[PDB]
DNA sequence: TATAATGGGAGCTGTCACGGATG
DNA sequence: CATCCGTGA
């Protein structure tokens, strides 16, 4: 949701995810960059960090 | 302040989820004095809620000093710690 | 699409009773500021024009009803109130916004996420940097194309804390506090240094 | 009566009492009487006289009547004020280092001190307790009394004037 | 010549003869405006002049609306009448220096009538101090030169729109009614064939039902719309019958919620659209109204309101239009020509000057005052009710005191050069309040309109999103006393031209018929063949007979603005590149003394003169006296005028605004003759450049992509040098803690840094200051916090004692620095009236003399732009035969791409002017130079010359004056009669292998130099809020990491980069500290933490009720440097 | 804070292209 | 498959 929300209808998509309870995996590009972790691509990955 | 945390929820908010979050309730439309522009209390900056102006600096002015820390001055009950918990301390409206 | 809704609330135990609030947040003073201009008049946030709506219609309401006040006015109270508590939450949502001095629309909290300017698009998909800088380009036939040429007054402002490191080293300065002098002072030193 | 009330009462983003507001309402009215009187407005020296016979306060008054202009009103793709608002409260970074770099001076103090006199230094000036204690406090507080610990404070003063012969502490103050 | 009228310096120029008429007064758009609002003297002469019957002023006409105002009794009666003026308060320099508006009290005349009393007492009221327009066509508002633009607003009046349906793919019209304020009111058709109507967009009803409403029979309905079918088709869809039935139905679908009275349904259709109060059509609206329906035609402007005679002449309108019908005439009125209307045309395009704007804020004012009227009159007893008991000014000083710092009417006074002034004084700008918005405009707007020629330039206009949205007036137009623009023609009688002149508005001129300027004209007047090229209606073109021909055009230079005119060759170069061309020219610097042009247009002497900014001669006489400070004229009645020479001011703009005498003492002067002249002017021309010796070739690189090579020679003469002058300030004021005070003595100083300061704490005159340096010290008593135990210790050991003030001193701003011309100190002390909590303030002028260097961006005329790449020394330049080194070489590349080869053209006409020529005359005149006018025939070196856009040089002449260059001065030619010539590289020496293009060219210093532009930060400032970096050059803020450049690092795949600059680089508290101290102790960059600006999200979302939880691997919820506590 | 007084007042103008609920 | 409101550019 923070990917979605961050994209389009902020307000949307707000109001749909805090009804459905929906829980975020902080596991993607968008997701990554807002909290400040490193993202999962490239030189951030495990297997090379 | 460990970075990594698994996972982020969000859900709707109860009547009081907003109650547990507040450090008191605001009950004068105010924000500060015209005169010694200080955050009037019971306000909507009201240091009894949020937090101290400055840091480890009581409202009344009887603790002004870092060596009270987690006091709770009892003529206006104001904690001293940090301006930096005015950026984190929430307040509550009770609608009749 | 109704049960898309309604089989929401029954999987999780997430109440519906939290769609009517009985008790609003407010958000930190800090993140809703108050400060004065050099010019003696005070800026503030446009959230503190909307709590006070509230607070001062939420609290007359208190004393209406009370003082055992007809209907038809208490009623009134409580319209005003859902309207203020809308207006704080998403200004012009529902019929024309809020107005602050000149026409302009006070900016909402949901205000603070929308769009470009929101929050998201604008505050965290893309800051802004410190050790940073700009200037004018210009052609360089000389540099070769791992090169280019960085400006003299650029650069020292850029490693000016790499710059200060080195300086207290080779005892140029005496401390760090005084090799920050040397650099704004722009002492003829520094031009080896950065090299 | 109830609106007038509640207006002086509630309008002001910035609460000012009652007789504030009349006073400010009157200043407006004696004002408005003296322009068409001199064909301009009139000097905060002349408007003062008639009133209240105080040229200082009317600045003042003039003052709190300025009413408030709002952080999130823009010039432009998005001029937004606040955007200009400098925090003056968030801590200077070089400023926050030199500080640490001062500890590490008065570290190299605490040795050459003995134990005896980098003792009275952290008690009556409160390094790791935060507070300045009185010093018939100190002297009773401490083990060795006499208050000794006076005395040892004069075998501690010249003894700091040797890092100030080394001028490492001569260089924090300029 | 061109322009022998004032005494100017003489242009020769390749023209056809023109002698229509001078161009009129260029800042006239400003003046003539503002003089119709206070009602000047010279207006109502130029009222009388024009043949005006009963001229109004703006002032006048805001009274008479108003008055009388009365009660709802009827018993009492305030009016108003007679405005005068006093002599303003202070002269336009001293508000200028002492930041006070530029105004001259408003007095007038009110009387208070009471009907019951019979007794009047009428006085002269106050109404407070108006701002007044200077000469120079400006304002002077809290001591800034302003400039109120003109707006384009959609004129008042009644359209029709031709759709065309998406289904039934029938023609389907529909009408709409604007008044100047007001209700709405559209009346549109079906593809039902049935009509219908929206009362401020309410729905869609039968058009019948507004006819019975009004209280016309069932049978009149038939009558005057019986020729349609559409028509019997709606009164018989009709729903219902009955004059109250119809009142009813439409109060109800109008205002429900409310109980519907046959007296309250009749009451609001009478002042929705038939009251003064509610409903008004201005003068315009009433008169556009009436000449679309023609009724009325010949009486005076009387009616302000709509009427059931318009409502019902509209319905016949759309009828008519609808079924085919291409003519009617409304009975009572002449025949008039029906058609769908088109929105931007500007005869339904208006254009409201600066006077009507400051009447709409004046009217605004007015109305509120009589609100406090209205209430005072009710409260008071009638006995002791005087006009100064009613009267309440404040909200009317407020309402202009409102807008001329409140509304965006007011643009400030570019202050680039006497021509951006000149520019920024007349534009057309749709956008402002009443106007449109920039995102509700689309396509259709901004392009250009047929109705714009000789009216509104079609190539000035902004590049930015702003394009089309805002453009010139051009220069031979007029705004006439109903806010149309006007443009003048010739008026043909019979194919025989006459210098009769009359000004046409643009659906006036749609109705005749316009020949071209440089059409062959006979020496009487006649034309030369019979069909002529013709300008009709709907911007369509074709060849009429010389029988048929009304008018034509004034000058072939007609149609563009004052910057436009000044592009030598335009025709020559495409509208992309001639649009920066005039947008540039704007951004001009004033250099150090400025030449005028080799090659001209003859329009750079009318620009300089009308611009404000070089002094002209009011009376004819001799120069009595001549200095650098000022010049005095002793006139030929005895009277002596003196004029003084604005000497090195800083404009809005920081450019250097420096005068200088032209004349001698002892000289004759004439009325009109230009004695001074300002920054970029050159003997009473606009200089707004060089002239340079120019090399079109590729060189080694250097000027790739459009960079500039530049000699060496125009940093060793100062030739593209110029002056900058800053405005710093700073004050003292009272805290709490004290008062802040400026003295010399400051914290920890040491005697070398306060050695260019006075005994106060000022710098000194004359002093050289760069960044880093004080210039007005200020300490301030900083709060009485319990000093550092750690700093506690550090003051007993050296023993001293702290003082209680904090240095917050005025210092010299990165990247600033030059030599301090000038000090101006405002102390409460010394009487000078400060604002509440100030004592001293002061002003340090510091100028700097920068020479150009590389980045600083340079420009032709021609849209040719382009930074300095590189300034080779001058031996390294590229040079002709006799060993001149060129100044400045542009690469070949790219010329042909833009099109915009004017400036091949100027180069070599540039290049005969600078050698001279002469035509060889033995053997009779050459067949090329026989439309030469003699005066061209022979020209010595430097020469100056005119070449009038749509007039003047030829392709033929030029090639043959490219054959007529005169040698140097050693005998030999240097360029041949291709107009190329051969360079030696001063590099290797050799010889250029083929002939390269060499002449001069003009070029101008714009205002985007690197010394501004360039910036950088390490640490600094950061937002209060978001605790992100600040953003700006003046606030030392770091560059903005946007959301398109972080798509461009994750494709990389660089995470560390990325995650550094978004976390201790940006707005992590602890981290950004911790890295710094990182880096000064040469250790490891630390481990980044949490973005505070993520911390605020998750209070942000808290304060909304969406309780939000960061949660471990677990599940549980942990802190964020924080807790939770109810 | 005791004559009597009883239902508001500015609209806002020149988008555009699309999905989803309603026709 | 085509309208009305809200939301972006
Ligand atoms: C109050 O005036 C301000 C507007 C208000 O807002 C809007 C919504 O209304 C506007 C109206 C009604 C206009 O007609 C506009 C207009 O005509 C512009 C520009 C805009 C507007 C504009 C607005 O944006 N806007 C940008 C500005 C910058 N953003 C650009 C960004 C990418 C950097 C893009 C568009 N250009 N110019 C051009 O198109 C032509 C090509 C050339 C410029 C001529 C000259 C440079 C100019 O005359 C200045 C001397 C000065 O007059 C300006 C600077 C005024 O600033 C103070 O005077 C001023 C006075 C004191 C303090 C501060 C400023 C602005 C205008
Ligand atoms: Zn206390």
């Amino acid at each position: 949701w923070l990917s979605a929300a961050s994209f389009q209808e902020t307000t949307r998509v707000l109001t749909d995810a805090a009804i459905n309870c929906r829980s975020d995996k902080l596991n993607g590009l968008k997701e990554n960059v807002i909290i400040g972790k490193l993202i999962p691509a490239g030189t951030g990955i495990n297997r090379y960090r | 302040d460990v970075n990594f945390f698994d996972e982020l929820r969000i859900g709707l908010a109860t009547a009081e989820d907003i109650r547990q979050w507040s450090y008191g309730e605001v009950k004068k439309p105010e924000t500060i004095n015209y005169r010694t522009l200080k955050p009037e209390k019971d306000g909507l900056f009201c240091e009894k809620i949020f937090g101290p102006t400055r840091d480890w600096e009581c409202y009344c002015g009887k603790y002004k000093r870092v060596r009270f820390k987690g006091i709770i001055c009892e003529r206006c009950g104001v904690e001293v710690t940090r301006a930096k918990v005015r950026r984190e301390r929430m307040g509550h409206i009770e609608l009749a | 699409k109704r049960l898309k809704v309604v089989a929401a609330f029954q999987q999780s135990g997430n109440s519906p009773m939290g769609m009517v609030l009985d008790a609003v947040p407010v958000i930190p003073p800090e993140l809703r500021p108050m400060v004065q201009l050099d010019g003696g008049r005070f800026a503030t946030s446009d959230l503190n024009d909307l709590y006070r709506r509230v607070i001062n219609r939420n609290n007359r309401l208190k004393r209406l009803i009370d003082l055992g006040a007809p209907e038809i006015i208490v009623n009134n109270e409580k319209r005003m109130l859902q309207e203020s508590v809308d207006a704080l939450f998403d200004n012009g949502r529902r019929g024309r916004p809020v107005t602050g001095p000149g026409n302009r629309p006070l900016k909402s909290l949901s205000d603070l996420l929308k769009g470009k300017q929101g929050r998201f698009r604008q505050n965290l998909l893309g800051k802004r940097v410190d050790y940073s800088g700009r200037s004018v380009i210009v052609v360089g036939p000389q540099l070769k194309l791992h090169q280019c040429g960085l400006p003299k007054l650029m650069a020292l402002e850029l490693f000016k804390p790499f710059v200060m490191k080195r300086l207290v080293d080779l005892n140029h300065a005496q401390n760090i506090k005084s090799a920050k002098r040397m650099v704004e002072r722009q002492r003829p030193q520094v031009w080896d240094v950065l090299e | 009566q109830a609106i007038t009330r509640a207006m002086a009462d509630q309008a002001r983003t910035i609460r000012i009492p009652v007789h504030m507001v009349e006073v400010i309402n009157k200043l407006g009215r004696i004002q408005r009487e003296l322009l068409q009187d001199l064909g301009r407005e009139p000097t905060p020296e002349e408007l003062a006289k008639e009133m209240d016979i105080t040229p200082e306060k009317v600045l003042e008054i003039q003052q709190y009547a300025r009413e408030p202009i709002s952080l999130d009103q823009t010039i432009e793709g998005d001029s937004q004020l606040g955007d200009f608002i400098e925090d003056s409260e968030a801590v200077v970074a070089v400023d926050a280092v030199s500080f640490t770099l001062l500890q590490d001076q008065l570290q190299s103090v605490l040795d050459t001190l003995s134990e005896r006199e980098a003792g009275v230094v952290r008690l009556r000036f409160g390094l790791t307790d935060g507070q300045p204690r009185t010093l018939d406090e100190i002297g009773q507080v401490y083990g060795v009394t006499r208050e000794r610990i006076r005395q040892i404070e004069s075998k501690t003063m010249s003894k700091l004037r040797h890092p100030s012969r080394s001028q490492v502490l001569r260089d924090y103050l300029d | 010549s061109n322009n022998s009228v004032p005494g100017a310096p003489n242009r020769v120029s390749f023209a056809k003869l023109r002698e229509p008429l001078e161009v009129p007064g260029l800042l006239d758009v400003q003046t003539d405006s503002f003089e119709w609002l206070i009602g000047s003297p010279r207006w109502r002469e130029s009222a009388a002049e024009r043949g005006d019957v009963n001229p109004v002023g703006g002032l006048e006409e805001v009274l008479y609306e108003l008055s009388p105002i009365e009660d709802f009794s009827g018993s009492m009666s305030l009016s108003f009448s007679d405005p005068r003026f006093d002599d303003v308060k202070a002269p336009v320099d001293e508000c200028k220096d002492k930041d006070m508006t530029y105004a001259a009290p408003l007095f007038v005349t009110a009387e208070f009538i009471n009907n019951n009393t019979g007794e009047i007492k009428s006085q002269t009221v106050f109404m407070g101090d108006f701002p007044m327009m200077t000469e120079k066509g400006t304002f002077i508002i809290n001591g800034t030169e302003r400039v109120v633009v003109s707006q384009l607003v959609r004129s008042p009046g009644v359209y029709f729109d031709e759709t065309i349906d998406k289904s039934t793919d029938k023609t389907l019209h529909s009408v709409k009614v604007i008044p100047s304020r007001g209700a709405w009111l559209e009346f549109d058709v079906d593809k039902r064939d049935t009509v219908g109507v929206r009362i401020d967009r309410k729905r869609r009803q039968p058009v019948t039902v507004l006819l019975k409403a009004l209280g016309w029979t069932s049978e009149q309905i038939v009558e005057r719309f019986g020729f349609s079918e559409i028509m019997r088709s709606t009164l018989e869809k009709d729903n219902t019958v009955g004059t109250d039935e119809a009142l009813l139905d439409i109060y109800r679908k109008l205002r429900p919620g409310e109980p519907p009275t046959k007296e309250s349904a009749q009451t609001l259709l009478e002042n929705l659209f038939f009251k003064e109060k509610r409903y008004d059509l201005a003068r315009v609206g009433r008169y556009k109204v009436n000449k679309k329906l023609g009724l009325h035609v010949g009486e005076p402007i009387t009616s302000s309101t709509l009427t059931e005679e318009d409502v019902v002449a509209t319905i016949e309108y759309l009828v008519r239009l609808h079924e085919g019908q291409t003519t009617m005439t409304v009975p009572g009125g002449v025949e008039v020509p029906v058609e769908t209307d088109d929105i931007d045309h500007f005869g339904n395009r208006r254009l409201r000057t600066v006077g009507e704007l400051i009447q709409n804020q004046i009217r605004v004012g007015m109305s509120r005052m009589e609100r406090v009227v209205r209430e005072r009159m009710t409260t008071q007893d009638v006995e002791a009710i005087t006009p100064q008991t009613l009267i309440n000014i404040r909200p009317v000083v407020a309402a202009i005191k409102e807008f001329f710092g409140t509304s965006q009417l007011s643009q400030f006074m570019d202050q680039n050069n006497p021509l951006s002034g000149l520019t920024h004084k007349r534009r057309l700008s749709a956008l402002g309040p009443g106007g449109l918005s920039r995102e509700r405009a689309g396509l259709e707007v901004r392009d250009v309109h047929p109705s714009h020629y000789g009216r509104m330039c079609p190539i000035e206009t902004p590049e930015g999103p702003n394009i089309g949205l805002i453009g010139s007036l051009s220069v031979y137009a007029r705004v006439n006393p109903f806010g149309f623009i006007e443009t003048p023609y010739r008026k043909v009688v019979d194919g025989v031209v006459s210098d009769e002149i009359v000004y046409l508005t643009a659906d006036e001129e749609d109705r005749h018929v316009v020949a071209q300027a440089n059409s062959p004209i006979d020496a009487d007047g006649r034309f030369v063949e019979p069909r002529v090229l013709v300008r009709r209606k709907a911007g369509e073109v074709e060849y009429v007979p010389s029988s048929e021909v009304d008018y034509m055009d004034v000058s072939p230079r007609q149609m563009v603005s004052v910057a436009t005119a000044m592009i030598p060759f335009l025709e020559h170069d495409d509208a992309n590149r001639a649009l920066m061309g005039a947008n540039m020219q704007r951004q001009a610097v004033p250099l150090v003394r400025s030449e005028a042009p080799l090659v001209g247009t003859g329009m750079e002497l009318r620009a300089a003169i009308d611009a404000g900014d070089v002094v002209v001669a009011e009376e004819s006489g001799v120069i009595e006296e001549v200095s650098a400070d000022y010049i005095t004229v002793m006139h030929d009645n005895g009277t002596r005028r003196t004029y003084r020479m604005r000497k090195f001011a800083r404009s809005n703009h920081g450019t250097c605004a420096n005068q200088c005498p032209i004349v001698d003492a002892g000289d004759r002067v004439e009325a009109g003759q230009v004695i001074a002249d300002g920054p970029c002017t050159d003997d009473g021309e606009m200089a707004l450049g060089k002239n340079l010796l120019v090399a079109i070739m590729p060189w080694e690189g250097h000027n790739y992509e459009d960079a500039i090579i530049l000699s060496n020679r125009l940093v060793e003469e100062d030739v593209l040098t110029s002056i900058h002058i800053e405005e710093h300030e700073i004050d003292a004021r009272d805290t709490k803690l004290g008062a802040e005070e400026i003295t010399r003595d400051i914290p920890n100083i040491s005697d070398e840094v306060l050695a260019d300061l006075d005994e106060r704490g000022i710098v000194r005159i004359g002093a050289e200051v760069r960044d880093g340096d004080i210039l007005v010290g200020k300490v301030t008593p900083k709060g009485e916090t319990e000093l550092t135990p750690e700093e506690r210790l550090l003051r007993a050991i050296f023993g001293e004692k702290a003082r209680e003030v904090r240095d917050t001193s005025l210092k010299v701003p990165h990247g600033e620095s030059g030599k301090v011309i000038g000090i101006r100190v405002f102390s409460r002390e010394d009487e000078d009236e400060l604002p509440a909590g100030v004592n001293e303030l002061v002003r340090v002028y510091v100028a700097q003399k920068r020479k150009i260097s590389d980045g600083d961006k340079l420009a032709g005329r021609h849209g040719n732009k382009g930074v300095i790449g590189k300034i080779l020394p001058v031996e390294d330049m590229p040079f002709l035969a006799d060993g001149t080194p060129v100044d400045i070489i542009l690469n070949t590349h790219g010329v042909p791409r833009r099109m915009n080869i004017g400036q091949i053209l100027e180069t070599h006409l540039g290049w005969c002017a600078h050698s001279g020529w002469k035509v060889d005359a033995a053997k009779g005149v050459p067949d090329w130079a026989a439309r030469l006018p003699d005066e061209l025939l022979e020209a010595q070196p430097n020469a100056i010359v005119s070449t009038p856009v749509f007039d003047g040089a030829q392709e033929a002449e030029l090639q043959g004056l490219l054959s007529c260059t005169l040698p140097n001065r050693d005998g030999d030619v240097l360029v041949d009669a291709d107009g190329k010539a051969m360079l030696f590289d001063g590099r290797s020496g050799e010889p250029f292998p083929y002939p390269v293009t060499v002449g001069y060219m003009y070029i101008m210093k714009l205002h985007h130099l690197v010394d501004d532009k360039i910036h950088a930060r390490s640490t600094g400032p950061y937002s209060m809020i978001t605790q992100q970096p600040l953003g700006g050059k003046a606030q030392f803020g770091g560059q903005r990491f946007g959301e398109m450049e972080c798509w461009a690092m994750q494709a990389y795949g660089a995470a560390y980069t990325l995650q550094e600059l978004l976390t201790i680089k940006s707005d992590d508290t602890v981290g950004r500290v911790k890295v710094y101290e990182a880096i000064v102790k040469g250790e490891n960059i630390p481990e980044p933490g949490i973005p505070e600006s993520f911390k605020v999200l998750l209070k942000e979302l808290q304060s909304l009720c969406l309780n939000v939880e960061v949660l471990s691997s677990d599940g549980a919820a942990i802190e964020l440097r924080e807790g939770e506590d109810e």
